[PDB]
RNA sequence: CCUCCGCAUAAGCCUGCGUCAGAUCACACUGACAAUUAACAGCCCAAUAUCUACAAUCAACCAACAAGUCAUUAUUACCCUCACUGUCAACCCAACACAGGCAUGCUCAUAAGGAAAGGUUAAAAAAAGUAAAAGGAACUCGGCAAAUCUUACCCC
RNA sequence: GCUACCUAAGAACAGCUAAGAGCACACCCGUCUAUGUAGCAAAAUAGUGGGAAGAUUUAUAGGUAGAGGCGACAAACCUA
RNA sequence: GCUAAACCUAGCCCCAAACCCACUCCACCUUACUACCAGCAACCUUAGCCAAACCAUUUACAUAAAGUAUAGGCGAUA
């Protein structure tokens, strides 16, 4: 079928996927973090 | 799906609405079935003088001549509470027993 | 009452109205505690009014009557705090010989860069603390490079910095 | 008063005092026709109902029946040159009643 | 990976507790067993397999009263609702054990033998030769792991020092101390091997997930083996 | 078996610092700082406790070092104690012959029905918004309907102005047995209190030949078996009321059992036995309140009734105290039990069957109205 | 959806509001064994009945007062049935609900995709009267269908949402105490008590002194009238066949000490901006001051008791229906 | 942690492989400290601990990138330490005992001042600094008093 | 003339056809000013032991099987009350003012909500319907489609 | 946040005939035809249809991740 | 004659030198930007493309000695 929105949101879940807590939690994370800050990005995490 | 935009309580679902606020400071606790306890002593009582004959304004007549600036720092200070001193020839060694402490500030404001 | 919000009924619709000078810092250190005190919620009200005046004329589509006298007020009170501040400052020295009353000490967070953790305020020790433990002030080998990148960075932009201007005064020579 | 450290009331402590207060209010022009004895103000987000109703009382000397407060949302809609979002600033309003039938029209300004 | 096993109540009962389902995962979230989950729901009578057990501050043989034999939705033995003294137990019930009927708890391993009523509970060494029994421990006081489904029945064998023979239902033996507890007769509800199931409907509400589609040819295994029983396993 | 499963107890603290076994120097921990770092050792702080004392975080002593702490248990029954063995065992508990009958003061002082339908109906149908209402909520209200109707008949005897049901009120009462401590509690159920106490049914020959007939045994349940077993209890018996108060005299104990499902409630003989075991244990009260609590074969016997439980069904119960002397004579009691008003009530008509109380029987609204009478 | 109207409200001057909703004019006043059993009834809860769980100042309104009202209702209802035969059959109601919905004036939708059409503004009751007296035989009348008195509704001079009163959508109801099959269709007295947001004391605290009497007069007003109007759609009346016969209940509202005596006389149930511009017609309200039953509770004697309140509520009471 | 070649000829597989010492678990006395420690140890270990002939001779002579462990290094530093005190390990009844004790390790044994940092990460010598230097800070008030007590001195002398 | 939609709540979005001023299929577009007020809903619950066998299905008879969704008690601890936040809209996800997607409660023809036709002409071709003389599968790979409805037999 | 499978605690299934029963709404799927093919749409509309008290459908939150997962194997599905 | 064209200075690149930054108040590891209550913790050879004309051992990561000794499917190359 029509097969476009595969987005469908809740704040709830996006805050636990991609939260700045979970990025925390791990290593990878808090790279991946660290990466955004060295580029300048203005939203680090959701 | 707004990264951008600043995260409050009118954003989330409900519980994230309910959960957040914003900086208010809280009055009491909450118990037992959802019922609120306002203690007196956490809500902040504002202590207004009486300003029945106070010659004080809020501007300064413009006739009002020029003075220096002088820091007020506490050798100054000192100096005006030495006369005490010079006389000799007042001060708390910890103020761990005081209602306004100086340090690890009580008081507010 | 509520009259206090406005100003004088003789004022309402002038377009124009006097008023000489915030209060200079040398005044009201030479003012006492509880004058200064009192000072302020003298202020208060005036600033509250202000700000009424402030509102209704931009409800009204009209200019405000005299917005330099806000900005005094606004001066003047800044003025009070400062001072108010510094005593309190001073008294602190004096007493236990501390800068800043609230404490805190420099933490290195996770992403390495060096903090001053100010102090939160709680009711049981750091020790049992549940959420506070979780908190971590360490950084661990992965930050290092990330660190090193950030000072690059920093350098590349001073550097910028100062060749710009270096050619600025390059120019300004040729010019004159 | 705002954008200070609260001291921490543990159970049998004192008082919480605020000699020198920070925030500051502004009382409005209705937009959508009141009661009479209802009285429009703007707090500043941190302060509370009750902070509100001890302010009135306390620097004003008005008898403060009722207070209910309420968040409105500033507009985040309308942008730059840059196609930057320029956001109005959230206020908190409060729907003050008078006690003792003591009524209060906004009055004129600007004759 | 958030898995805190239901397995969390370390004070015994009867209340029915309730269980979370697996789904054949690990703790690690991963399928380790395939064909499991989306059954009914179920609560579990935790039971009491440690069958002579005496009351706090009780020391010898004592006697039981059935109230109730249930169905248990975890096996396919039914289970028996038993009450002694001041507190109540579930535990496994046996063939033809009745509601308002007797049921002894011994740890009397006696000179004579002792003629045994389905239901009581024993050592090994108060036993009769051949006499059929079912819940057995591998040691003394370990609990029962042994003869525990529908039906089954292990039979004592011989006795030889201070030890006995069982004969497992597999039909492999094996051999343990004679102070070792078991309950005689056969375990509750026979015919749990004819129940035809009808649908994969009844399949499915049991908690069982369909056999894949992928078609493996067979190998060296699959043909029938036959082999000499393994030997007679001791715990001594 | 043990029950508890490693991976949900708590955590085994991990391995101790080899710093602290080399004595003696002094081990470098993150105590220093006021966080953890995992260079630098695991500290080991002291016990903290909380010097002032805050309600809300309030933690209590250990068992032990309880201000009545008794090391002989006392068990203790409740409203939501329930018995394995029913009656038997609470007639044991109790000491006490049981009757099959009512007695024949109290029927003959019976010698309209519709009044009854139409409570039944309320109950049933009317009272709330939704169709069909909850036990929980008519059960007790059919109840309120019954007594109200009771009452109704004051026009007639001017005495039953002398009465008053009340809801909240509770009751102690403590006694042994073999000699094991047996104590019984309050009610979530009405009181139905006069200011006469109720005439005495049996004579004193009749309780005389209590004496031949034996308890019934029941090994091996124990007694006691479904009680809450219980060290620190106080063993004062009480009344539900302070000294001085009118209508103290127990009527009726107008116990009721809600509670939708099956198997909260109480299924009717353990009904029957706890409505026995409260009728004991207030009439044991009174009887304390009276006379001392030095135990003997009583003058005057005092007499406490209890009505049952349940919308549908209705365990009739009164109860003769005439010895605070247990472990001779004993108690009698007489039971109407599971008489029953109306079998099946249908709130939608089927398809045939109209909408109405199916099954109706009055003997049980007469029963019930001798009960409420009795005094007058 | 409708405003959810709440009798026992906190909102201040909310009776001329709660009027203007209902179209009611409010008229001040009305158009020793007993004593002996009140004061008990006083004592039992206050001293004799002893209390296993301690009672907090929240919890004080739920387990001591409302136990003794249910009290005072049945003990005195069990006293006058000698003489007031009604009460006998009369069926009795324990904080057993009271809905009444209604439709009052016309509104235009002042912004969104319906922006500029007339919505009839709706709304409702829904009352839980501590407890209440129904019964089969309608009460007398008290004052004729069709009394001028010129005394006037209250005008209200804006949106019914700026009193703090918000909307919702759910179940409309209208209902007596019991659903349309049952005999017991009309009542007489309901007994309310407020809770602990309507205290006096608290009231004192704050600066609405004025407010402690008004808060009763809402009640009254309210749930009164949910009452009487649940009772006329019981009879088959409603906005467009108006009522017929004059509708009549009777209220005790009370906070532990203090209790005053509410009549109510409901001569429409046409508020509908369609049947109210031909309409002389208006519902009546009766009503006294909040006064004391007593001073204080000294151990187990009542110091300074009323016998006046008593009076007025054996009174309400004992009136038949002819 | 290295590579093998498969049937050690080059022209096979190169593939990995990690080769493990052979631990055991072993006591130890130690008379230094008084006490049985139970280690980790390898047969290497042991062979150096006789080779050295005592344990503690080992733990103190063996330098500390080739003591390789950090139990080890606090451990000589808590020798060391024991060594400069002097302190009471064998308590009364045997001083005679202890004296014996200390003159076996008459070598080594720095002073105390040193010794307190053997063995030390960089980190937790920073701490160390750092508890060192600690304090509260002096009030500035008693400073003043001070100035004006030297002020009222000099006005004396002149 | 349509109504196969509507009003709510949930989730989502976040001021997105309110007032005034202003400009440039036809005039929801820019600037200023205003608004959503708690009782509904979120935001809970001092310890230590100790208790919780009998489903739900109008719960009553029957009747089962897959075996189930709503409870304490004892003792110690405890007077302080109603703060904080959501509350707008023509609305979300599909790049769009997209015939698609989108949980639940009422409303089941509506008391809500809407407009198939910018104007004209009346050609072919194309699309969607309705029509039918006589015949009635002669169509076609096949009765596909349509229309009226139902007989028997294989394979898998 | 799609889909595949699971875990927790939820919700839905009118009406007529008499059980993974029949007809038939709501809901789910998607047989055949036509239209549409830079479309209303990166898989839709119109009809016609299979299912619709169950191995049913479905809202919420959590879990399994690529040398992997998940799979009533179609080498499916794992954000066009 | 419309669309358009045109335009220098924003700044930037490579060096040279010199070792950088980081708390007005408030908030920020819980769903970051959240005033206020009883639990764990970091270190573990890079690989592969690619070249060898495939590919499998193998294939680089001041000056001069010296592309010398060496190494190497003794070849690519190192
Ligand atoms: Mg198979
Ligand atoms: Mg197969
Ligand atoms: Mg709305
Ligand atoms: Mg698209
Ligand atoms: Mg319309
Ligand atoms: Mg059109
Ligand atoms: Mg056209
Ligand atoms: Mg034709
Ligand atoms: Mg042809
Ligand atoms: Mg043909
Ligand atoms: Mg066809
Ligand atoms: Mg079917
Ligand atoms: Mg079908
Ligand atoms: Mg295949
Ligand atoms: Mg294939
Ligand atoms: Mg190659
Ligand atoms: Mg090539
Ligand atoms: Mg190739």
């Amino acid at each position: 079928k029509a097969r476009g929105n595969e987005y469908q949101p809740s704040n709830i879940k996006r805050k636990n996927k991609h939260g700045w807590v979970r990025r925390l939690s791990t290593p990878a994370g808090v790279q991946v973090i660290l990466r955004r800050m060295l580029k300048g990005r203005k939203s680090l995490s959701h | 799906a707004d990264r951008m935009s600043k995260w409050t309580s009118k954003r989330g679902p409900r519980s994230f609405r309910g959960r957040k606020g914003r900086g208010a400071k809280g009055i009491g606790f909450l118990t037992s079935g959802w019922r609120f306890v306002q203690i007196k002593e956490m809500v902040p009582e504002f202590v207004v003088p009486d300003l029945t004959g106070f010659k004080l304004k809020p501007y300064v007549s413009y006739l009002a001549p020029e003075s220096e600036e002088t820091p007020l720092t506490a050798a100054q200070l000192f100096s005006e509470a030495v006369a005490p001193a010079i006389e000799k020839d007042g001060f708390e060694p910890t103020q761990e027993g005081k209602l306004f402490q100086l340090y690890p500030r009580n008081f507010l404001r | 009452g509520l009259e206090e919000f406005f100003d004088d009924p003789k004022n309402w619709g002038q377009e124009k109205v006097k008023s000489g000078a915030a209060w200079t810092c040398q005044q009201l250190r030479n003012k006492s505690n509880e004058d200064l005190h009192k000072l302020w919620y003298v202020l208060l009200k005036e600033r509250n009014m202000l700000l009424t005046l402030e509102q209704e004329a931009k409800r009204q589509r009209l200019p405000m009557p005299s917005p330099e006298r806000l900005d005094k007020v606004v001066d003047s009170m800044d003025a009070l705090d400062k001072v108010v501040q510094e005593r309190e400052d001073a008294l602190r020295l004096l007493q236990t010989g501390q800068e800043r009353a609230r404490p805190g000490a420099w933490r290195r967070d996770i992403f390495g860069r060096i903090i001053w953790h100010k102090f939160k305020q709680w009711v049981i020790p750091w020790h049992l603390n549940k959420r506070y433990n979780r908190k971590r002030f360490f950084a661990l080998p992965y930050v290092d490079h990330f660190l090193r990148l950030e000072r690059e960075k920093r350098a590349r932009i001073k550097a910028r910095k100062e060749n710009l201007e270096r050619k600025k005064a390059k120019i300004l020579l040729k010019k004159f | 008063a705002r954008n200070v450290v609260y001291p921490l009331y543990r159970l049998g402590g004192p008082q919480l005092r605020v000699f020198r207060t920070n925030f500051f209010i502004q009382l409005v022009r209705p937009g959508v026709a009141q009661p009479e004895d209802t009285v429009q103000f703007r707090i500043p987000m941190e302060m509370t109902r009750v902070d509100l109703r001890n302010y009135l009382e306390g620097i004003y000397n008005v008898p403060v029946a009722a207070v209910r407060t309420r968040v409105q949302h500033g507009s985040n809609k309308r942008r730059d040159h840059r196609n930057v979002r320029i956001k109005k600033p959230d206020y908190k309003v409060a729907y003050v009643q008078l006690a003792h039938g003591q009524t209060f029209t906004f009055p004129d300004l600007f004759p | 990976a958030n898995f805190v096993s239901w397995k969390s109540r370390t004070k015994y009962t009867i209340t029915p507790v309730k269980m979370r389902k697996s789904g054949g995962r690990d703790h690690t979230g991963r399928i380790r067993v395939h064909g499991i989950g989306g059954g009914h729901k179920q609560r579990y009578r935790m039971i009491d397999f440690l069958r002579f057990r005496p009351e706090e501050t009780k020391s010898g043989p004592f006697e039981e009263k059935v109230i109730q034999v249930r169905y248990d939705p975890c096996r396919s033995a039914d289970i028996a609702l038993v009450a002694g003294g001041s507190r109540k137990r579930w535990i496994i019930a046996t063939e033809n054990m009745q509601a308002g009927d007797t049921i002894l708890n011994s740890n009397h391993i006696g000179r004579m033998a002792v003629a045994a009523r389905e239901g009581d509970a024993h050592p090994l060494g108060a036993l009769p030769v051949g006499t059929l029994i079912n819940n057995v421990e591998s040691e003394p006081g370990r609990g029962a792991q042994y003869i525990r489904a529908a039906g089954t029945c292990g039979v004592l064998l011989r006795k030889v020092n201070g030890t006995a023979i069982i004969q497992l239902p597999s039909k492999r033996q094996m051999q343990v101390l004679e102070t070792c507890v078991a309950t005689v007769g056969r375990v509750s509800n026979v015919d749990h091997n004819k129940r035809v199931i009808g649908k994969a409907g009844r399949n499915r509400w049991l908690g069982k997930r369909p056999n894949s589609g992928r078609w493996h040819r067979k190998g060296g295994w699959a043909g029938r083996k036959i082999r000499p029983l393994p030997p007679m396993k001791s715990y001594v | 078996y043990e029950w508890g499963v490693r991976s949900t107890r708590k955590s085994e603290p991990p391995p101790l610092d080899r710093v602290y076994e080399i004595p003696g120097l002094e081990p470098i921990t993150f105590a220093g700082k006021m966080h953890f770092v995992p260079w630098l050792a695991r500290p080991i702080f002291p016990p903290w406790d909380r010097g002032y004392k805050d309600p809300r975080f309030y933690r209590s002593p250990p068992l032990h070092e309880h201000p009545l702490y008794k090391d002989q248990a006392c068990y203790i029954f409740h409203h939501r104690c329930r018995l394995l063995e029913g009656v038997k065992q609470a007639l044991w508990l109790t000491k006490t012959k049981l009757i099959e009958g009512l007695p024949e003061k109290v029927l003959s002082l019976v010698d309209q029905d519709e009044c009854v339908l139409n409570v039944i109906s309320h109950a049933r149908l009317w009272q709330t918004t939704e169709e069909i209402p909850k036990r929980e909520t008519y059960c007790p209200v059919i109840v309120d309907n019954l007594i109200q109707l009771c009452k109704s008949q004051i026009l007639k005897h001017p005495s039953l102005a002398r009465r008053i049901c009340v809801q909240n009120s509770t009751f102690s009462a403590t006694w042994n047995r073999e000699s094991l401590l047996l104590q019984v509690r309050g009610s979530g159920g009405a009181r139905l209190s006069t200011k006469d106490p109720l005439p005495t049914i049996a004579s004193r020959e009749e309780i005389e030949a209590t004496k031949n007939h034996v308890l019934e045994t029941f090994y091996p349940i124990s007694p006691i078996i479904d009680l809450h077993e219980c060290n620190i209890y106080d063993v004062k018996n009480d009344t539900g009321f302070q000294e001085g108060y009118p209508y103290p005299y127990p009527h009726t104990l107008y116990l009721l059992d809600k509670a939708n499902l099956r198997p909260h409630r109480l299924q009717p003989d353990q009904l029957r036995a706890k409505m026995i075991l409260f009728a004991f244990g207030s009439a044991l009260a009174q009887a304390r309140l009276l006379y001392g609590n030095d135990a003997k074969v009583l003058e005057q016997p005092v007499v406490v009734q209890s009505v049952g439980t349940d919308g549908r069904v209705f365990h009739f119960l009164v109860f003769q105290l005439n010895t605070t002397d247990l472990d001779g004579v004993k108690n009698l009691a007489w039971v109407d039990s599971d008489q029953l008003l109306y079998q099946h009530f249908w709130c939608l008509p089927v398809i045939v069957e109209p909408v109405g109380p199916v099954g109706f029987k009055p003997e049980t609204f007469r029963k019930f109205l001798a009960l409420y009478l009795h005094g007058a | 959806m409708k405003y959810m109207v709440y009798p026992q409200t906190f909102a201040l001057n909310a009776d001329r509001w709660y009027q203007y909703f209902t179209k009611t004019v409010f008229l001040s006043g009305l158009p020793a064994a007993l004593r002996a059993v009140a004061c008990d009834c006083l004592l039992q809860e206050h001293f004799y009945l002893r209390r296993r769980r301690r009672v907090h100042r929240y919890e004080e309104s739920e387990v001591i007062s409302l136990p003794f009202l249910d009290q005072l209702v049945s003990t005195l209802v069990g006293l006058l049935s000698p003489h007031n035969p009604a009460l006998a059959a009369a069926a009795l109601d324990y904080r057993c609900p009271v809905h009444f919905y209604w439709v009052r004036g016309e509104e235009i939708i002042p912004r969104g995709h319906r922006r500029g059409r007339i919505d009839d503004l709706r709304y409702q009751i829904d009352d839980k009267p501590n407890n209440q007296i129904r019964i089969s035989k309608q009460l007398a009348e008290f004052v004729p269908l069709d009394y001028s008195v010129p005394i006037e509704i209250p005008t209200i001079k804006c949106k019914p949402d700026k009193l703090p009163l918000f909307k919702r959508q759910y179940e409309n109801h209208i209902f007596v105490g019991s659903k349309t099959a049952d005999p017991c269709c009309y009542g007489h007295t309901q007994f309310h008590l407020l809770p602990d947001k309507l205290r006096r004391e608290r009231l004192l605290r704050q600066n609405c002194a004025d407010q402690i009497e008004v808060v009763f007069r809402a009640n009254a007003i309210a749930s009164l009238f949910a009452w009487t109007g649940a009772q006329a759609m019981y009879q088959g009346f409603w906005s467009e066949a108006d009522v017929t016969r004059p509708f009549v209940s009777q209220a005790v509202i009370t906070d532990g000490k203090y209790f005053s005596f509410f009549c109510y006389q409901l001569n429409t149930l046409a508020l509908t901006t369609q049947a109210d511009q031909n309409n002389p017609r208006k519902n009546i309200c009766w009503g006294t001051q909040s006064k004391p039953l007593y001073e204080t509770i000294e151990d187990n004697d009542v110091k300074g008791f009323n016998d006046d309140v008593l009076l007025q509520i054996v009174h309400f009471l004992l009136n038949r229906p002819k | 942690l290295g590579q093998i070649y498969a049937n050690n000829d080059k022209l096979s597989k190169r593939l990995k492989k990690v080769w493990k010492p052979q631990l055991f678990e072993r006591e130890f006395y130690s008379e230094i400290l008084d006490k049985k420690f139970t280690v980790t140890v390898t047969m290497r270990t042991l062979d150096l601990i006789d080779e050295a002939y005592g344990l503690d001779f080992y733990i103190l002579k063996a330098s500390g990138e080739d003591l390789c462990s950090k139990f080890g290094m606090d451990l000589k530093r808590g020798m060391l330490l024991r060594l400069a005190r002097q302190d009471p390990q064998l308590h009364p009844e045997d001083p005679e005992r202890r004296a014996a004790i200390y003159d076996k390790y008459k070598e080594f044994a720095i002073p105390e001042e040193e010794a307190e940092w053997v063995g030390l990460t960089l980190e937790e010598a920073i701490e160390k600094q750092r508890l060192l230097e600690e304090k509260d800070p002096v009030p500035l008030f008693k400073i003043y008093v001070a100035e004006l007590i030297q002020q009222l001195q000099q006005q004396a002398l002149s």
